[PDB]
């Protein structure tokens, strides 16, 4: 039971870039996934990495725009997105990959609780 | 015929680990902040 | 890669009754599969994964199942409290790909 | 005939052990070595009944208070107890010089003869 | 699962295994039941109650483990004591905890090389005789009657008086 | 070396309980057995258990009238025999199951040193 | 390499390896490529999670280790704080330089089990059927198209159906 | 379920002669046998276990010996000490079962 | 002796061996002697050298662990130095002990796992062309020269150019 | 990085003992091998211990006439040749046997400094 | 037993120049070589350990190689603070053999 607690809500201008943090309250190094719900639309996983691995797997609509980092020293997420557009207006979940059988990935466990991202004018 | 006391009763155990409470008068075993700790001893269920 | 295609689309119910949701795979992903309840207007969690295995803190009327392309969640019963909609992801291989969302209204 | 089978032993019981590659998995035989149990009384130690201040401070038999002149006057105990914050202890107000060094000291007597000088 | 022999390729455990841990299914014509493989399991049972034990005995007795009291003024001290207190029962944790779990694994993957050991030892003795299966199960090709398990069990199963009759099972026709 | 006290020496009429102690000197968890000494005969296994298994085995002609119970915390073996009757007078004597060579089970190692148990009018 | 898989009859690693740790490389007709073994791999990738989580998140909390200050008149009080604080960091140092190490050793033969028990588990579903070679590669005797890797990757490898080809080919003259 | 048949009943001997205790098992115990001599109106205590081994702290006059169904114990010489009845114990399946009792007695 | 090979299937140990550990006894026309293994114990010896080095050189150096003295009146001050000293002693009895107890195990299934990784690997280096025996021996079934022990403790046994011999003797009738 | 600190420069009569230390800075326990440079000659590993075998291996034109003692309690080596002759006259360089990557066994890694040991009149 | 028979015996060069020792060996010794270099008057100490390996602290331009009874030691180049004889060890098997010594001197 790591209780996450995102950044707050921001708005930004189309054509630029976002920071939605994902800090947990207890050192894990579980996986990390984000999810965008665009209202009237379903989930859809973006990208995230595994701290085993190290490396930072992504969707194959989505490389290159949207990237991920969590330092592996406090172990929180970061979420940049370049380039925004308007249609991408949501709100943001991010899971720390933690169910009750200890860390297993490939689900999701706790979820987070939504950080709104809406880009207009 | 306790061996160790702690405020809110006496430990009649004689194992190495308690989390009853850390004031122990007595050859007692030494406090513990945990709740579980069952060392396995067989196999796994698997009916 | 693979896509999870929810069926039926969209039905409705009532308290105390069966229901069951299908979620059909391409590719076969073995049993790695999840499903995730949405309330409207609140954050995700989910009820079955590895698509056998409960999780905690979950009543036991649901109760996943299915391996390969075939998969199901039986719900035993209905009550007022688990009306949403419902995704199934896969987790065998990258990309993870969320399913479409079955929803359960008053009748 | 034929067909020898090697195989291991299960049975119908639902302890659950934490592992360091997995967490709460399902086992046949365990054992607790934390201990969560307790008489919930006082009694003896090694063979010896502890000190029983009813309601007093260490320095309310100490220093014999008239509210606990009632001791039970004993020759040895393992370890004294007081009642948390007791209330008659210290009758006369004052400050008890090296309180918390005699009280560790008392903590325990082999032979305890109350003589006058 | 290191030695992958329990939860690996033996599916599932025995239900009926009541005498020992790891035991038999002679599912022969003389009938059946579940004998255990008796040294094999007083030899683990012995492991197992020596790390417990010594679990035990290893951990000196001292007769006070209590912190003592301070009045308003030896903050310090009183500081000092909570500071030691609260380290021994820190180290104590982490070391417990992490000992209760290494040593979980340990238990477990030794049950694991039991049941594999007694794998290999089996497979060695039987060699071609018997094909092997799933589950860690067996199949013998020559008629096997009640003395197979006596040999089996002591380790005393003679290959070449049971040879040719596998070799004419080998293909039967 | 664990120094094995057992209880008293007691006396009760036929058809009732008996309670006969094995406190031990140190936490062990290393089987128990009970013999039964009684005058003319020679020494004959009843129960014990084992802290691994916990299953409480007992002799094939015994099981059901005795039974032995040993909590894991306390390491103390209990024992219990009903319906107690004239013949079973004897000295009862109880094995902790400890050896030179680390705790070893199928032994009896050290012993304890005699309860009488004596049923008679 | 206890289990003496990595570095050991595996003589080298594989570059392309990128989305799991335990891959093949199926040099089949209809292609290639380094499809990893998802099972395997997220399971071991738990394991791990859980042996690093539990590290962690067994270390308690307060919210002090700091050694207080002391006048030039306790040079005892210093001293006994100086002896606390650098013996409780001896033994932090030691406890955690020996866990370290040692499950570097259970990190680096739990690998080496993961490969040996993935290689014995294809090896039991092949039997006889592909030969062996170094390096912990295979060959099978029959026609294998992709299907092969449908069966090996998910255990249900059914032998007779392709018995008869491997026997054929054990000779093929 | 397996009975331990000592054999010969009973003999008697003098200091330092040669004197051989045979434990008869109708079943192959293996080698789980002991060897108990128990003084009368004393503890009882082993000597032999696991039919080879010797117990710490014991003269090494004592050797056991045998597997299967065969056991023995031989003892190289008779002390005015170790003069008592003896007993053979079966640990290899339960019911453990003692033996009759072999006194030894000034001839 | 988890992975059973040291006092599994080979039953007892060599006295002459002197030069290394897991040598060998080729029992060849030309000769015969205990010849080691250089690379698998030189190996061995190195791994146990880290092991035992590790264990002395993280140990910590300060240049006191003596508890002070105090007079009749600091008897909380002599009290809490002998629980500091005696909580320090009791943790390093427990962690020394245990430690040493863990590793001893680790030492010898290491030593059984040297052995068992040199069987399997003369096992696959001769697959088929020296049937296995009990106690971990060997048969060749070609005839045997010194070149054999050349070609076997160098790894470069190739196993063709005495592949036919050795299916001639599989029968020899 | 283990500080080898050799005794000083000594000189004997021919047909008598030496004694060549080999104190080392830390506690260690990979082998030790002494060598012997003899002027206008090249090296030659004379004897050596590992202190995992424990026994005292040497060169098949020496034994006898050298031993070599290192106590695992100080593991400083001891350097004994009985009946000194001239020839002998060199200077001596003991190896503690330690690389890089951790105390490997066949190699020399650190060096000692030298100790001038010269028999004549 | 086995004789470290180095080749060539001695040679002369300059500055940045190519030079290769090689170390002969009757038995062959697998990969168990080392290369220690000898400044006069100063003690030895090795360049390449397992014939392969780099000792640290040592420039890159040392590059040892081979396997069984012919080894090398390749240098790239020659700098001013390297020049010295060179001996090369076996360590396979006991007794442990040095070798002849190849000095390099300005030219
Ligand atoms: C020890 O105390 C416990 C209290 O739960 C009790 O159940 C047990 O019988 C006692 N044992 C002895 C030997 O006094
Ligand atoms: C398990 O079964 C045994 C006998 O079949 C019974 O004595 C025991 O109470 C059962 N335990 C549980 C938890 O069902």
């Amino acid at each position: 039971e790591v209780q996450l607690v995102q950044s707050g809500a921001e708005v930004k201008k189309p054509g630029s870039s976002v920071r939605v943090s994902c800090k947990a309250s207890g050192g894990t190094f579980s996986a990390i996934s984000w999810v965008r719900q665009a209202p009237g639309q379903g989930l859809e996983w973006m990208g995230g990495i595994i701290p085993v691995f190290g490396t930072a797997n992504y969707a194959q609509k989505f490389q290159g725009r949207v990237t991920i980092t969590a330092d592996d020293s406090t172990s929180t997420a970061y979420m940049e997105v370049s380039s925004l557009r308007s249609d991408d207006t949501a709100v943001y979940y991010c899971a720390r990959e933690e169910t009750w059988k200890g860390a297993t990935i490939g689900v999701m466990g706790i979820w987070g609780q939504g950080t709104m991202v809406t880009v207009s004018s | 015929d306790a061996k160790c006391q702690t405020p809110q009763g006496a430990i009649n155990s004689s194992l190495p680990f308690q989390n009853v409470h850390p004031v122990t008068i007595g050859e007692c075993p030494k406090y513990v902040r945990s709740a579980k700790l069952r060392m396995v001893t067989g196999l796994r269920n698997i009916p | 890669d693979i896509q999870m295609t929810q069926s039926p689309s969209s039905l409705s119910a009532s308290v105390g009754d069966r229901v069951t949701i299908t979620c059909r795979a391409s590719q076969s992903i073995s049993s790695y599969l999840n499903w995730y309840q949405h309330k409207p207007g609140k954050a995700p969690k989910l009820l079955i994964f590895t698509a056998s295995n409960l999780q905690s803190g979950v009543p036991s009327r649901f109760s996943g199942g299915g391996s390969g392309t075939d998969f199901t969640l039986t719900i035993s019963s209905l009550q007022p409290e688990d009306f949403a909609t419902y995704y199934c992801q896969q987790s065998y291989t990258s990309p993870r790909t969320f399913g479409q969302g079955t929803k359960v209204e008053i009748k | 005939g034929d067909t020898i089978c090697i195989g291991y032993h299960a049975n119908n019981s639902t302890d659950t052990v934490d592992t360091v590659l997995e967490k709460n998995v399902t086992v046949t035989h365990s054992v607790n070595l934390l201990e969560d149990s307790h008489n919930g009384k006082l009694c003896r130690l090694k063979g010896i009944a502890p000190l029983q201040l009813g309601n007093c401070s260490v320095a309310g038999w100490i220093l014999g208070n008239p509210e606990c002149e009632l001791l039970i006057s004993r020759e040895s105990w393992s370890y004294i107890v007081e009642k948390p914050n007791p209330e008659n202890g210290t009758c006369y107000p004052g400050h008890f010089a090296d309180y918390e060094e005699l009280r560790e000291q008392l903590s325990s007597v082999s032979s305890f003869e109350r003589f006058e000088i | 699962g290191l030695f992958g022999a329990i939860a690996g390729f033996i599916e599932g455990g025995w239900t009926g295994m009541v005498d020992g841990w790891y035991g038999y299914h002679h599912q022969n014509e003389q009938g059946s039941g579940y004998a255990a493989d008796q040294k094999s399991t007083q030899n683990a049972i012995n492991g197992i109650t020596n790390k417990v034990n010594s679990v035990i005995e290893k951990m000196n007795t001292q007769f006070t483990a209590v912190g003592k009291e301070f009045n308003k003024l030896e903050r310090r001290m009183e500081n000092l004591n909570k500071k030691v207190d609260d380290g021994f029962i820190d180290i104590w944790t982490y070391n417990a905890e992490l000992l209760v779990l290494l040593e979980n694994e340990r238990t477990l993957d030794f049950h694991d090389s039991n049941v594999k050991n007694l794998y290999e030892k089996v497979k060695s003795q039987l060699k071609n005789n018997a094909k092997e299966i799933g589950n860690g199960c067996f199949e013998f090709y020559h008629k096997c009657n009640d003395e197979c398990m006596e040999s089996v069990k002591n380790g005393t199963y003679d290959y070449p008086k049971y040879s040719e009759e596998s070799k004419l099972n080998r293909e039967k026709i």
